[PDB]
């Protein structure tokens, strides 16, 4: 019964984690575009790159 | 630092240099200069005369 509960929960918990990862990746991509246009410095690119992984 | 902040700092520097040139020309007006070379007459005003 504990195994069935873990099976019923982990597939949704990992989906939530994957959505979090892809949201952070879109954040990093927009920050990289904003860096290479020249608006921001390298520090607030590196912090978003850090938050990504 | 970003290129935008460098552009803003360079603009502020050029603007302050234009302001100090605007002050330098007003300092140059306080010692009046002969605009042409030639024979001068007598001075219609002396020391102590307030001019505007």
């Amino acid at each position: 019964a504990d195994g069935l509960a873990a099976r019923g929960t982990f597939t949704e918990q990992l989906q939530a984690q994957r959505d979090l990862v892809k949201a952070s990746d879109e954040y990093y991509q927009l920050a990289d575009k904003r860096y290479r246009t020249g608006v921001d410095n390298y520090l607030t690119l590196l912090d978003a790159q850090r938050s990504l992984f | 630092v970003s290129k935008q902040q460098y552009a803003d700092a360079n603009a502020a520097y050029l603007q302050s240099k234009a302001a100090v040139e605007q002050a330098r020309i007003n300092l140059r007006y306080t010692k009046v200069l002969s605009p042409i070379s030639g024979r001068i007459g007598r001075s219609a005003v002396t020391e102590g005369a307030l001019v505007t």
